[PDB]
């Protein structure tokens, strides 16, 4: 037989293990809160023609009055940030941010640490495993929408078995033509064009009829417990900005077109709910170093 | 008080929930009727298979035919003991019971060799049918099955069967060739020749009665697949299951003839209704007394419950109809007032049975009137219900009740009602000697019938496949249920003056061609010997069947008698499901056909397949 | 006030859906078949046909082998279909001839009374006209229907024949015999989906009186009719010539059928005819599509939709329950064009039961209102302003028949040898009217000891040049028979003694309109009487000089208009025991006495 | 010739017909209103040392004081929500909330009840029919961007028809090489890469030449009428809850991967206009469901 995987879930590096406490998940909050109020007073400044809203602003979260010969990283609170944003990634990184640094940054605002106390969806759709016989071709393209393509060259129909994992919630196909799929052992249906799966049944079979190829299309929804200031669309932007300026790129580490993927393949692995719970606290970060970033460019 | 334990599928009603369909709605058109209880429906049904057997069968054709089979029979130099003579008025009518009889059954394994024949060529996407599909319908999976095998009809539908039936398959129908038949003349204490002559002329009252309440059974193998295949691993188990159904079914048809000549009247099955039905407060009650089986069954609905009692159809000598029960499913009440209808089935009592243990298992979800339907449908039409789920339930149950591991026992009931049967024979035959004398005795209850395979009989053959002028007749040598010394003769008569008729036995390898002329006359063309296991050897191979064909020229009739050497041979052990298995045999070879206009002198003999080549398997290689 | 239990005793029973009500009627075509015709006697009778047709001089490639399982099958089923199409144009022509006796009468009955049902004015133009049949219903026309008119059954003609017969790789003599007398098995699944429909001329003048003013337009209607059914039976041969199997008709009903929520889907397929239909019944909704059996190129059976009634989903998942129609095409779109029309006034049993009786047992609805309106759709089905074109759609499935022909023959030529594919599919059988056929002529008349047997010489679908032949065999030793041929100006008296041989009668010709020139006079049909003492079988053979005769043109209602042909002179007999040699020849009706059609005077 | 379809344009099933009514469109508008203000309270009293906003908001929505020790489910607003969305999805799904219910709730914030003030554009592209010969291929891939293959084994060229239907405004084709496409009846331009069209011009016929398969990648924008406050990003993660919640789960129903995929198959049905209105309904029914459940999460 034929196996067939999903790029992205393929090795996933260790993620870090350093600043998970309760301290430096506050420091994580308290940047998303400020960041966010220095974006908005960025634009306050912007319609009123005033730079004081703006002063303001900085001072808090840089613990530093801006100056116009310098150049406005951010102070201590940037280059921490940027710190753990690089020991979040992989467990090869080191840790430099001193935790006297952390728990100073973390009394600027009062905020609660609570990392759990939210949900949001993510889109990738996890294929473990495709199983053909021989004479087929089944090939597997896509993260956020997966086609799967097989093509018949025996004699009569095969039967091809996928494995979604156990972790998505759920899972809706649809076929370029109409196609017959049932789990293990349970009598064959009509055939139809979508279908709507829980990935915990077990593993489907589809039977392939002899002719014209059959794409499948894939489309998943899973559900990861965040806290409640989290926002996707920021989240993204921010996993390009940081992948764009050099802060993930260390030895032996694996790649990833978006977030979505990378928390995702990090939940199918080896301790999966430990590496999901860290992957979250560094979606906050990156969530603060999209706001901080385009405020400051640099 | 059974439990099967089988899996049942659920079954959905037309009913619905409330259990009673609604006025005017497509439902209401398509429900089962019941073609029992209606007069209108069972008068009818009455005149249909009057009709079928009229137009297949004439009686006319039949009595003047009676001359020339008489003489037949006679040259056949049968020993004094074993003489069959068709002058004796209860003999002639045995025998018209046991050729039409013999004849739908002898077709029915023709066309069973043919399937097995055209599943064996086809192993290989049989076996891929069977594992891939195991969760599917037995009707689906069937119609899967024909359609892959190319064989003739196709059709798994009871419209598709009945259309695609032979005219020599059709039932036997009872009462027509009882008409006309003098019955009852008394010759007061006269033993001269000319009174003898009187006596032999007509037939006592017993036979007239049981001739009043005969209807024969004959199960197609489009249908007997259905249950051979709810549990087939391999295509060889699906050969298997096809024999064991068969063989079963051709040992119940001998026991339905030997009921006819053993000297008693065959009780008739019939249903019990109220005189005046009330509305939610009505019972049905039907006992069925199969002639062609050793079993009987009594099926009584009560409102919303079903209750069965299988009884044993032999042994009840006092002042009963009914033997102790084998099988209990409740409590029948057979002491029931109500009016008293009488009816013939149509399926056999493993059939019946089957249907009222899925039935009991899906009383709840079916509807009172639903039950009654789809029971009397079946029956009495044999028609299969509508409902496929439950119709896919019954043919487990048919698997069940036919397979080795049935609740109940097919050999030793066989065996017992054997013994049962030959023992009133004696009995009768004792008591009329007494009361009436040996001559007259004789000619009412004949020694020489015994059974469908012992009693020496004859089949016609029609024949459609013309090859070069010469019209082809197939008859099967084989199986048989008996062990001893066997013959086969083949008369043949034709328009000309002058005739060069030829005949070939095909074996599993090899066959034999030989060639006669004497015509108008019986001709002796085969013997056997056939061993306790029903096994010959012919010309140094195990054999269980062999095919005959007979090549004619403007013919018009050609018949086939064979006879035992011995009367009342014994009977071989019915076959099974393993036995079956254990030994494989070879059919492919039946089909190949010879060309008389162009054979020689030197391929006439034995001769084996590898002395010709590839096809041509007339002319033999120089 | 009634209690409503009569209301439900006689409504319309589903016919189809019904297991119970499927069996029933299949037992009844096949002991109605096989009363008629017999498998026993046609299988005796074969060498005999064989003989005859050898007979008669047929030039190379354009002679048939009875001898050849696959040609006999073939003939059987051309003779059946021949003969009960051909008795049903005598008794149209009868019936035309008595409305033109009496057509003062009928021209007061068309115009006086038009407020009565299509059913009440047959009746009171049957009556007047006095003809042989005058009962419109179902059970009338059942009781008077003669033994050649009863429609052929299927699965008895394919009854116990060879089918698969293998021999490899050998070209002797010997080989070959043994392989033409098997069949195969496309041709045995072709013989299974088979049924035919021959429709009387008393259901036909319903819908050609239910409009018409006068007597030429009542029986150019009758005309018209027919000979769109003659056409369409020709494509029904056609169908089984050909090396494809044909589809056949099946209803699609719900696995667990709802109460309340139940859909029913008919697919129609007529083998006498070049359209389908396909009819959904959805809730009270009727939705119809008349589909072309030509084409298919792709796997659907469906080919392009020529009338569109709605939405109809072919694709539904349900049971499917397979059935052979009694009806035409266009009977089947004349009831569901009114049942769609008056679906709001009747209920979901009325609307399954009258179309499911209608397919299967061709029984009218008993609603007056219904049966009116079914009878004016008929008519403007079949006449000139028809929403079908049918001409141009029997013309291409001819055209597509031919092609698949050519195709299937030249596929197996490249797997087997030529021979084999000449013997599985013949090139002899392309249509009725184009192939060599028999009729087995049945007589009821005998006068002054010479039993008749009359036939009808046309009309002609196709142009060329024809031949017509006559075998008598009879239980004297010597005999003397004669042949008369009747036509407009006078009759033409043949005497011949020949026995057991068939003897050539008749050369004609007849041109691109399809109308012969018997002796100065053209025609369009014509008959022969057959005069023979105690005959036992009398057969007229037909033939085509060239092979595969081209077609002629269906005529509609205006061609029938425009040329009037009388056929008064059709009923007159004559007296072969008091013939006279003078008296024997081609003589006109000036020249004979009133009356006396025997002597010349 | 042979039709190829959109997997998400068939058999759109009825969706529901109750809960449609001008008082039944303030409580959704209502309880969008609420469930916002439920968010931001929550943020205010976290970035805060008191629980008093949160106290406040939880007790206009949930009609209940919050309380240790107990679940937070959202109280009979929660409950009504929940039920509502049911019904708008099917019509099978059985409508259980009073209208006396519903009013009461609708009367706890004043919001109009305008479901027509504005306008959203949504991505789905339909492709109702390909038409093609009996030599070609065509297999169509894809519902946001639709990716159509064809293929030629014939001799020669062949021609292929498109038709987007008469619903959506703007559909851009843009292909892997240079191809021809123009209207029937006109003549065919210089292969381009790119094209732009009306799908209301007509019927489109694109030559296929014999060789390399084609590629045709086609995107398409339709307007629907929304109410202002309809934000999609909200809706499409409300939907996936709903879905992974049960609340589609019922008898003889499509399933659709996203909302825009749900709300064009309804609109290219018989009474699309009519169906599209109760899909809107339902979409800001979403939007509520996603910000109520984010802020109270439950098992």
């Amino acid at each position: 037989a034929n196996r067939a995987t999903s790029a992205f879930l393929d090795n996933p590096h260790p993620v870090g293990v350093n600043y998970v406490d309760e301290g430096s998940r506050q420091f994580v909050a308290v940047a998303e809160l400020l960041a966010s109020k220095l974006i908005d007073s960025s634009r306050e400044s912007d319609e009123s023609n005033s730079d004081v809203p703006f002063v303001q602003a900085y001072s808090k979260f840089a613990d530093d009055n801006p100056r116009h010969l310098r150049v406005k990283t951010g102070g201590k609170m940037a280059n921490a940030l940027t710190n753990v944003i690089r020991s979040y990634y992989s467990i090869n990184a080191p840790a430099i941010v001193p935790q006297v640094e952390i728990d100073r940054l973390a009394s600027k605002a009062t905020v609660s640490g609570d990392m759990y106390n939210s949900y949001a969806i993510f889109n990738s759709v996890p294929i473990v495993e495709v199983l053909s016989p021989a004479r087929t071709t089944v090939s597997i393209v896509g993260s956020d929408r997966a086609d799967v393509t097989m093509l018949n060259t025996g004699a009569g129909a095969a039967n091809i078995t996928f494995n979604f994992g156990q972790i998505a919630e759920t899972v809706i196909l649809k076929g370029s033509v109409p196609f017959q799929l049932a789990r293990l052992n349970q009598p064959m249906p009509a055939a139809r064009f979508t279908y709507k799966l829980r990935p915990l049944d077990g593993p489907f079979i589809v039977v392939l009829p002899v002719g014209n190829p059959l794409v499948i299309s894939a489309t998943a929804a899973t559900r990861i417990q965040v806290p409640l200031a989290f926002n996707k669309a920021l989240v993204e932007s921010g996993f390009q900005t940081a992948m764009n300026d050099g802060l993930f790129d260390i030895q032996n580490v694996n790649y990833y077109s978006s977030f979505d993927e990378f928390i995702i393949s990090q939940y199918h692995a080896q301790d999966g709910i430990n590496r999901v719970s860290t992957c979250v606290i560094l979606g906050l970060a990156l969530q603060a170093y999209d706001q901080m970033r385009r405020a400051l460019p640099v | 008080a059974y439990s099967s334990g089988l899996s049942q599928n659920s079954i959905i009603s037309l009913t619905g929930n409330d259990r009673t369909v609604a006025d005017g709605t497509f439902n209401s058109m398509i429900m089962p009727r019941a073609v029992i209880a209606n007069e209108r429906e069972h008068f009818m049904k009455t005149r249909i298979d009057k009709i079928e057997h009229d137009l297949n069968r004439s009686a006319k054709q039949e009595m003047m035919d009676r001359q020339s089979l008489a003489e037949d029979y006679n040259a056949l130099n049968l020993a004094v003991g074993q003489e069959i003579k068709l002058d004796i008025a209860t003999q002639h009518q045995l025998n018209r019971l046991g050729s039409a009889m013999y004849k739908a059954d002898h077709e029915r394994e023709t066309e069973l060799t043919d399937l097995i024949n055209r599943i064996r060529e086809n192993e290989v996407t049989v076996n891929g049918i069977l594992e891939n599909q195991k969760a599917i319908t037995a009707a689906e999976r069937a119609d899967l099955l024909l359609e892959v095998v190319a064989s003739t009809a196709k059709s798994v539908s009871a419209a598709g069967r009945a259309a695609a039936d032979g005219s020599g398959v059709v039932p036997v129908f009872g009462p027509s060739v009882a008409n006309g038949i003098k019955v009852g003349i008394d010759i007061a204490d006269s033993v001269a020749e000319a009174a003898i002559a009187v006596k032999e002329s007509g037939i006592i009252t017993q036979l007239n009665d049981v001739y009043h309440a005969f209807q024969s059974v004959h199960v197609a193998p489009n249908d007997v697949i259905k249950p051979a295949a709810v549990v087939a691993g391999t295509s060889t188990e699906l050969i298997g299951n096809l024999q064991a159904i068969y063989s079963r079914l051709r040992s119940h048809s001998d026991i339905g003839f030997k009921k006819a000549t053993v000297g008693d009247v065959i009780p008739n099955s019939y249903m019990i209704k109220p005189v005046n039905s009330t509305e939610y407060a009505s019972w049905q009650l039907y006992v069925i007394h199969p002639v062609q089986g050793s079993l009987g069954l009594v099926v009584q609905l009560m409102g919303d419950a079903l209750t069965y009692n299988v009884f044993a159809q032999y042994g009840n000598t006092s002042a009963s109809e009914f033997g102790k029960t084998v099988l209990t499913g409740g409590a029948t009440n057979t002491a029931l007032e109500g009016t008293k209808v009488k009816f013939q089935t149509k399926v056999t009592a493993q059939q019946a049975l089957a249907l009222t243990m899925a039935l009991k298992d899906a009383a709840s979800m079916l509807s009172q009137g639903e039950l009654i339907g789809y029971f009397e449908q079946y029956i009495n039409l044999a028609l299969e219900p509508d409902n496929l789920s439950l119709q896919d339930n019954m043919h487990k149950y048919h698997h069940l009740l036919t397979s080795q591991n049935s609740p109940i026992d097919w050999n030793y009931h066989d065996e017992e009602m054997h013994k049962w049967l030959d023992s009133r024979k004696t009995t009768n035959y004792d008591a009329m000697q007494k009361k009436d004398g040996t001559v007259i005795a004789d000619i009412h209850i004949p020694k020489v019938f015994n059974d469908l395979r012992n009693t020496t009989l004859h089949c016609k053959l029609e024949g459609k496949q013309t090859i070069a002028g010469y019209t082809v007749y197939e008859y099967l040598i084989g199986p048989w249920a008996h062990y001893g010394d066997i013959d086969y003769s083949v008369v043949v008569d034709t328009l000309n003056e002058e005739t060069k008729w030829y005949c070939e036995v095909i074996g599993i390898d090899g066959h034999l061609l030989i060639e006669k002329s004497v015509q108008h006359k019986p001709e002796k063309i085969l013997e056997l010997t056939v061993n306790d296991s029903g096994v010959t050897s012919f010309n140094g191979r195990n054999h269980d069947r062999l095919k005959l064909k007979v090549y004619v020229k403007d013919s018009l009739s050609v018949k086939v008698f064979r006879n035992w050497i011995g009367i009342n041979a014994p009977r071989v052990k019915t076959k099974m499901f393993n036995d079956h298995i254990g030994v494989k045999y070879d059919y492919s070879h039946f089909d190949k056909n010879i060309s008389p206009a162009h054979l020689t002198l030197t391929d006439l003999g034995w001769h084996t397949w590898d002395q010709y080549n590839a096809g041509n398997w007339t002319n033999i290689k120089p």
